[PDB]
């Protein structure tokens, strides 16, 4: 353990830093949120890991040129942290080394190949992190990235000359939803998704509803903006079409409240949870189509009265 | 044959060559895409069809490889 | 005179503070208030601590963080680690059992489920306290006739 205060405290500092990794695991291992929390843990981790990377420079083992128990600790740690993060050790080749070095020691290597060696799990089966008895997987790794992606959904919002705020750059989210939806369908092909599957079916119901409202919303946004050029601005055009402009303005009110209510949610996915959205927009687009159809009948009946207007457009 | 492989001895030998050895990917040439359905009847649900010309090809294959999907790629000329 | 950074609360420095005061050794402090979360992040990286956090201690180029590494240092710099392998290992085992109480507290303390979790903490606590009650039969202080630093650790826990 060491000879006296200094050399004993040095060997204990190795002990300590190993536990600051083993314990760090357990503090975020019971958490339900683990797939999101590790992010802030791995950001702090560097500061701690660094100290060990240095200690390992120009030395064969922590606490010197003579091998200590800390060398067998670092080996286990490195083996374990790579599972938690695949890139965590790549930035410490000095540890990747120490790890192989230890595995090289004849007694140790004979052990790893022996019956006494526990190949897995990392924690008690019960733990969220490194649990389970089901020796392997990418169903969870992907679904964590899917849920992470949908809690970062961002719509470029840009308000135009009048009242209402417009949602720019549709396609990006539009594409992602379709892709992420195709991903879940191909997940049914997998053998290992069966029980973990039920939750994915809930995420399938959530996104299939998001595309349902995505389809109609771009239609509304498009057809309103077009009709705004035509009737929103002139007095003369709305004078000729009174029933048309009185019905446009009524929908203009509703959609103004629908957008501002949906943007302030601050999650595009959270929009499926809002009352009457698919039903609202389906009914709005129907009415928007009736105005555009009525204008179309007006122009053609205007053109048929003076058939030159057919030339004009 | 039950899928609809032709009676010809030539077409039996061919199918045998495709199946029996798969240490390497087989390239099927047939003008009449009668063969694209033969392999489909054989692997069923698992059969996912793609084409080098579709846009989502790049991602759909990544989904096909991850979850054990049996894939046929419809345009071999273009690769 | 050593320099100690920590919260202006008992928290992570208390035992250490006591040991220091036991050896009548002087020191100077960087005290972070509870809502001065900035002032800390302001000096978090401007100190050259080997594991920046609280607390952190600096002396004769002895840069320390981790309450145990720190306290042990001060202790060792005054020959207080133990008089043989046996008595030295015994003192470390005391260190351990004291933290198994200090930490035991913090694991049920941040929980929203406290009003029923402390119940399971206090049920384990007895087994820990008991060991000390026995040790104190035919001894003046835990681990012998001289008071030890682990007694200042258990005192923080107890508090």
């Amino acid at each position: 353990l060491g000879g006296c205060p200094k050399e004993r405290a040095e060997i204990s500092m190795l002990e300590g830093a190993v536990l600051d990794i083993r314990y760090g695991v357990s503090r975020i291992a019971y958490s339900k949120d683990f797939e999101t929390l590790k992010v802030d843990f791995l950001s702090k981790l560097p500061e701690m890991l660094k100290m060990f990377e240095d200690r390992l420079c120009h030395k064969t083992y922590l606490n010197g040129d003579h091998v200590t128990h800390p060398d067998f600790m670092l080996y286990d740690a490195l083996d374990v942290v790579l599972y938690m993060d695949p890139m965590c050790l790549d930035a410490f080749p000095k540890l990747v080394c120490f790890k192989k070095r230890i595995e090289a020691i004849p007694q140790i290597d004979k052990y790893l190949k022996s019956s006494k060696y526990i190949a897995w799990p990392l924690q008690g089966w019960q733990a969220t992190f490194g649990g389970g008895d089901h020796p392997p997987f990418v169903i969870e790794k992907s679904l964590n990235r899917i849920k992470k992606f949908w809690k970062e959904a961002q719509y470029e919002v840009i308000e135009h000359s009048s009242g209402l705020k417009l949602v720019r750059e549709w396609d990006v989210l539009e594409q992602a939803c379709k892709e992420d939806l195709e991903e879940l369908v191909s997940m049914k092909a997998s053998n290992y998704y069966k029980i973990f599957e039920q939750d994915c079916l809930d995420l399938e119901s959530k996104l299939t509803k998001l595309s349902e409202i995505q389809v109609n919303w771009v239609e509304v946004q498009f057809y309103w903006l077009d009709l705004y050029g035509i009737l929103g601005e002139n007095l003369d055009i709305q004078n000729f079409l009174p029933l048309e402009t009185s019905k446009f303005k009524s929908l203009t009110s509703e959609y103004k409240m629908i957008t501002t209510r949906a943007f302030q949610l601050d999650t595009t996915i959270e929009v499926i949870h809002i009352p009457n959205f698919d039903t609202t927009l389906k009914l709005t687009i129907d009415s928007l189509k009736m105005i555009k159809s009525s204008l179309s009948t007006f122009l053609e009946r205007q053109r048929r009265q003076f058939p030159r207007f057919y030339f004009l457009g | 044959l039950e899928c609809g492989l032709d009676k010809n001895d030539y077409f039996l030998e061919n199918m045998s060559i495709v199946m029996n050895s798969q240490d390497a990917v087989p390239f099927l040439l047939d003008p009449s895409s009668h063969m694209i359905t033969v392999i489909s009847n054989y692997y069923g649900n698992k059969t996912v069809l793609l084409s080098f010309l579709e846009e989502g090809f790049v991602k759909r294959l990544e989904n096909a490889i991850r979850f054990g999907s049996v894939v046929i790629i419809q345009d071999g000329e273009f690769f | 005179s050593p320099i100690l950074g920590y919260w202006k609360i008992k928290g992570l420095v208390q035992p250490t503070r006591l040991l220091l005061e036991y050896l009548e050794e002087k020191y100077e402090e960087h005290l972070y208030e509870r809502d001065e979360g900035d002032k800390w992040r302001n000096k978090k990286f401007e100190l050259g601590l080997e594991f920046p956090n609280l607390p952190y201690y600096i002396d004769g180029d002895v840069k320390l963080t981790q309450s145990m590494a720190i306290i042990r240092y001060i202790a060792d710099k005054h020959n207080m680690l133990g008089g043989c392998p046996k008595e030295r290992a015994e003192i470390s085992m005391l260190e351990g059992a004291v933290l198994d109480i200090r930490y035991g507290v913090s694991r049920i303390a941040y929980s929203k489920d406290f009003e029923t979790l402390k119940v399971d903490f206090l049920s384990k606590l007895p087994e820990m306290l008991k060991m000390f009650e026995d040790r104190l039969c035919h001894k003046t202080y835990l681990n012998g006739d001289h008071v030890t630093h682990p007694d200042f650790m258990l005192y923080d826990a107890l508090d």
